């Protein structure tokens, strides 16, 4: 069988999914909690032109706010005691392919910014040092709080809410 | 405080992408060129530039209109 | 000679033990002070097919809400002022048996937290880092408050309630 | 909001623990699968799936009505 | 010459010091302010084993309850800002010998806890960690309060009663 | 709420600490007896321990009546 | 010229002044508003072997409650939000000489409390800690209200009352 | 409740400071001594050690009667 | 064109105003509402030697008595929950010129002190702690009240009174 | 209550401000110090300290009389 | 159909009310209960260029005196026990529309001048602190009783009379 | 007690609002300038300002009188 | 076309400008953000003898401020772990040019110190050791905070501002 | 304090600079000189030698005043 989108305001936002289709400017997907967002970041890049590449989605909320700068981006050895080796990132792993960050405006001021910075050089450095890595990944910024409010409360950067404001979809509850 | 760039920017943008996207898009209707004007664009020339790869996308004829444009500003 | 058990309610709750001897859920017992839940989790665990195995009994009340989370589980190295060695854990001393968390209420959010990921996955790491051992703990958890409430107060995890929610027995006074 | 689900699901999860358990209890009876249909389900499928494998323990006889289920539901 | 024992209930309480003299179990001493409850612990040890040992005495009010769980035990270093020493104890001053806690009912809830526990136990830590010191002081709690009551109000803990309890003297003003 | 307890207990205990305290107390008397059921033992068997180690202390005799257990009970 | 004193009872009271000389002990003085203590105090002091040593006269009253105990004794850093030094003391600046406590009645419990420490021991410690430092200063209260009244009104400490009340001058208005 | 000790208190006191600040008093007249004894000494022994240090202080020749006392018993 | 002044007792009182000129001492306007009085100082002012200096007028009434030992001073940072920056002061802000305070019988018996001090020593502190500020400006106070009276009410400060009635001018309605 | 030190004091202050406010003021004058040796000075010397800046200031030849003070006092 | 209007005095009033149209300047009804004050208010605004803005209208009677000047406004957070969020208002629900006061003469003296304030400077701030929002809502009072009387009873503020006295419309009977 | 700044100011205000509400109102007739003139003004310069504003979008044509007025003052 | 500038001050500031021409000595820009401050560093060295030669901008906020004293001056091989060459520098880059340090006050007291003893000496070394470099840059600082202010703070050098303060250019918002 | 030193000073730097960015920049004139002596020079020598390396730049004629220098002090 298939999936469900009827009404619409939906009848809709499928279509806009489908024209964004052929696109990689990140998207801003926003709606209460269980509207459907995941489910059309999810639609957005079953649509994309990369559907069979990854999908790496990961909640921002779902890891300590001093370990989400370690863990998205990558490590580089020695900078914290005990590492391993370098670690790799969920951008690495989301290399061509999406990195659906659920919950932005859980995002530290600190990785907004590092953000920021991949969205728009697309390089990125495992924490101090220089960029020695190529990532080509779309990102899918998802959140159900309203992100202007945040960005007259100072929680959320502005210039990051325009680049990923690229292209927007809310989801009516 | 720049109406004069809005518009010419704007279709600077519109053919940018236009061309990114292989868009049958030719340009902006007098009804949105209106719209565009009036806007604030808080984001400025930054804000347009998004507002119309957007719009460009999802452009279906050859114009755009209050239709799209509505859509965001 | 024996132990305790004919008024109705109990003559049954005593077989609902019995039944759930085959079982390895977690199971939450909740009665007013002294009803004898903490008697019932001994008697399951007499019954499980453990019952040679381990009672790893631990009151959450008994230890300052700060130490739990690091006693429960265990600790990794140099993370706290001191440390003789990687804190082992009641969970690894519980290890192959039961781990009787009493008052479960009391458990802070941190922890509750915490209890659930091993509760699914059955793998945990004594502080930040990752998981390294091997436990397999029959969690059996009993708390004289009422958990439902608790709930609506956001004192208590839903999830974490609904997953030791499995087997529920209620003590009556 | 699926009432169409929890009588398949329900049975799908008899199937699983009753297998898991090794206990011959084969399915709900009508009285049962009543009651299964008229909870609120809040945890949904999660507490269904819970309700089933205690009430698959809980089981005696091949079949699960009122009995094991009020218990619980 | 000698000291002043002569009323019957005293001619009385004077012998149950003597016979308690081959003891060790706490004492709970109380009757009204000037009563001669100091001067009967400090009696009780002149006759107890541990004569010739120390006696330490401590009024509880003397000294403000945010620093009793501090001077009594004894402090593991760097827990407060400025530590010449892990400090020692009153406890451990007072080790093979006599701890006279007048003024029972002033104890904080914690300490009054702790006390309990090195009652029993007779090891205790100073401050977060675990014991690590060896103290044999036999306690001798006198209060002008009614502990009883106290228990009511909740500002007694009462299992901490009952061990103090094991041998009770009342004077009468 | 086990009156059948007071009795052995408390004649355990007056065992334990006779043979602590090198006291000569072989038992309690029939009078005595009748105290320690009659107590409530708030503290129960705690309590009963207490009161008679005491009473095992203040034993003058090889046994004890209501005499040193008035002085408590 | 000279200094006013003519009058029988105050014919006197230079006298009790002048004998008190070779002494060290703390005064009291007492009178009506405007009667001449403050006048005898500086004139004890102009007579006392430390003339040539300072006086420092310190109205209690001239100081908010809350920052008597900040200033008279001294502070150690870091106890109150903003500390510049270890607070000085006017207990230290009036080291080697006379500290004439104006309108002592004005004194709160702890204070009054921490000042009968500092007239027996002449130790003081700055706040949470231990004495440091050795002062030597000759105590002069002078009040206006009837010390012993405030005594049954428990607003002030009656041990301190006799720890002053060595030598105790009444001014007749 | 112990006029037997006032009496060899204050003359261990009127000793003490008697050395304490060079003054040549010997001792309290019998008039004086009375007084002492009459004085219901709240502070107790504290208040006779001010009383009399005070006392001898403003002491003038070699002994001590209502005097000085009155000035303050 | 000009202002009005014509009757004798005001053409009076405008040369009082004109002589005062050199002056810097406060100055106590009183008459009933209307009468002139603010437009008296603005005069004194105008005629001051610093007339070209800041003319800072604040109407003691028109702030709500607990906001007003805030507002005239300044405020030094958290001490009152919420504090964008120590609190800036009309006393500051008047500094170098006039502070004519209107409606001063209005004055809380803490600030009515805490002006004083600064009438005398010129010198004030935001809060607890000490000055660090330097202001030089001319008390201006006018009421309408009986401010004499006021003082046998206990409700003015008399030494207040005398400090600000350097130079007392009367507008007769 | 010192009336022998208005005149002086006052004499002291008409002095101070004289030379504070550059005014040819050489003092008061029979008829003006008599006044304010009859003043009751509340405030004492303070207020006689205000009383003659203030008369000081008001000053307008080189003497000061019941006119300046009547103004006050 | 339609509305009613037709004898002379209100066949007036409707006329008033449509030249008023273009204006926002408050506007005083005043008529015996029932008249249709409210109606006219509601009709004012169906006329006003903002007819198809909001109309915010409350009854002053139908709130608490304490609970108005919490509700009208809005509220800083932390001021009152128990604060979910700085409250917002019906000052800033209605901001951009009408706020049609019900029943002024029940507003107490310090909402109607916190009112005053609001009409005149249009900034207003939830309790203490400062004005940190924007509102335009043109105020519609309407009040049974008369005005003028109240005012020499000291029950309501003149200044703020004459400010909503702007427009001044008298229901009949 | 300024009949001297009724005329003028009213004149001033008349203008003010004719312009803000775009009225075509000139001025103030005979009969209407004398009743501004009787009127009281308790409110003084302020009711002026509001009678007019008032004043000004009730009228109808290019000038005000007794009319309007009256309605008011 | 060309540029903007008809402002009175601004059609000064363009002079000041074209004085400044033939110098060298650092200038000291200051306006609030936007000004146009970034905007005359740039016109100032179109200007200057050097305009052919490079522009070197740098925000010394685009920089975590333990790695400003790494990229400006340079570094010395192994000194931190993991250098590929010892570390050139925008002043080294700069040689020859300009050197636009933006948002001065956020220069560490370190390299606050640094840049002084690079603008008198014109010689440095990249980490420890000695100069061996030869650099000729003309420094050209823009901050939008007060300068002065700061140095009270003690966050920023006087010496340091005075070197810079050669020249000094305001602009106005 | 060494106001004595301010015009020679200044007179030193005025000629380094005049030669240094070869300006015919004689000297300051009298309205200037004044200036330059009440300014309070906090940064001293220091101070007044970029104050004139700043005003010798600056400068147009032969000649500084109150213009160039008011700039700064
Ligand atoms: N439009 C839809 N059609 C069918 N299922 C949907 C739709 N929207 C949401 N769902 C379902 O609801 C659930 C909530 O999904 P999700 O979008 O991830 O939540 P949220 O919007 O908060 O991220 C999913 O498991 C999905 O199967
Ligand atoms: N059903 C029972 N039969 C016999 N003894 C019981 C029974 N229930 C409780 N007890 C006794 O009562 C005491 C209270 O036990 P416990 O269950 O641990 O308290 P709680 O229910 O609060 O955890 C135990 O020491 C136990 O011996
Ligand atoms: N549609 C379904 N059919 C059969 N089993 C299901 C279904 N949905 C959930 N379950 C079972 O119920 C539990 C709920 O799982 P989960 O997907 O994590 O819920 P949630 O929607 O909260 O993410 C799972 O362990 C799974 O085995
Ligand atoms: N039975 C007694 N015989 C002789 N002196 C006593 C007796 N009881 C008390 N005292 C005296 O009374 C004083 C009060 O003593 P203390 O027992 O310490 O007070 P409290 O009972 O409140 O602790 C002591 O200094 C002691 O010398
Ligand atoms: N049934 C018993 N028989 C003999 N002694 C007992 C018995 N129960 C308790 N005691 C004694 O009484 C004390 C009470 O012990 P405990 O078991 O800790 O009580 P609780 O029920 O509060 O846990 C113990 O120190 C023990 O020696
Ligand atoms: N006996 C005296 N002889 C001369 N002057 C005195 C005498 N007593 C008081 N004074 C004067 O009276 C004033 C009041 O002094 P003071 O003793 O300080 O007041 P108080 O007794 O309330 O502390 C002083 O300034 C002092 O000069
Ligand atoms: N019995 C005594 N004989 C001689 N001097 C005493 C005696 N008792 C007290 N004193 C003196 O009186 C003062 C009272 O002392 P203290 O023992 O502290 O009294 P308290 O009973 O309140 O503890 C002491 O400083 C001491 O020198
Ligand atoms: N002497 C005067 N000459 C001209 N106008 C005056 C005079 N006195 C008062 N006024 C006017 O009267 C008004 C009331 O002024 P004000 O002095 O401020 O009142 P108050 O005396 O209560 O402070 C002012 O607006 C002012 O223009
Ligand atoms: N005896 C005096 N001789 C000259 N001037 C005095 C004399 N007494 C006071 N003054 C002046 O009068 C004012 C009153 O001062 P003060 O000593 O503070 O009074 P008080 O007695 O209330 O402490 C002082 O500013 C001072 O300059
Ligand atoms: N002029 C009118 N024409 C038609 N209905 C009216 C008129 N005046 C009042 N009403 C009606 O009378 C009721 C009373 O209205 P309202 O004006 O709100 O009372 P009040 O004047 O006391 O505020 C309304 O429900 C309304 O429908
Ligand atoms: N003299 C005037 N000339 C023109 N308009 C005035 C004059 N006086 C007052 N107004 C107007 O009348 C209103 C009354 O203002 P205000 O000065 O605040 O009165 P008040 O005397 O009560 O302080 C002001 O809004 C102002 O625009
Ligand atoms: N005077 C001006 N004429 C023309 N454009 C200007 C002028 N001042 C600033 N701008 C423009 O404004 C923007 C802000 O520039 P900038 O000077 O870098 O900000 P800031 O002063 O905070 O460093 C620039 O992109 C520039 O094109």
């Amino acid at each position: 069988e298939e999936y469900v989108f009827e009404s619409p305001k939906m009848k809709e936002i499928l279509e806009k999914i489908k024209k964004i289709s052929c696109a990689e400017c990140p998207v801003l997907i926003t709606g209460e909690s269980g509207v459907g967002k995941e489910v059309v970041a999810r639609l957005i890049h079953k649509l994309s032109d990369r559907s069979k590449e990854p999908f790496v989605a990961l909640n921002v909320a779902s890891i300590p706010r001093d370990i989400f700068e370690a863990e998205l981006f990558g490590y580089e050895k020695g900078a914290f005691t005990g590492a391993v080796s370098s670690k790799e990132g969920f951008f690495e792993l989301a290399d061509g392919g999406t990195l659906f960050l659920d919950e932005i405006g859980e995002l530290s001021l600190e990785a907004q910014a590092k953000l920021l910075r991949v969205i728009e050089s697309g390089k990125f450095y495992r924490l101090g040092g220089r960029k020695e890595i190529e990532v080509n990944v779309r990102i899918l910024a998802a959140t159900n709080r309203n992100i202007k409010e945040l960005v007259k409360e100072g929680k959320f950067r502005e210039d990051l809410y325009y680049r990923l404001g690229v292209i927007e979809i809310e989801i009516p509850p | 405080e720049r109406k004069e760039d809005i518009i010419p920017l704007a279709n600077h943008f519109l053919k940018k992408f236009s061309r990114k996207y292989a868009k049958e898009v030719e340009g902006f209707t007098k009804s949105a060129q209106e719209l565009l004007l009036s806007y604030p664009w808080y984001g400025n020339v930054r804000e347009l530039k998004n507002v119309i790869e957007r719009a460009v996308l999802f452009s279906e004829g050859k114009f755009i209109d209050r239709g799209e444009l509505s859509c965001l500003v």
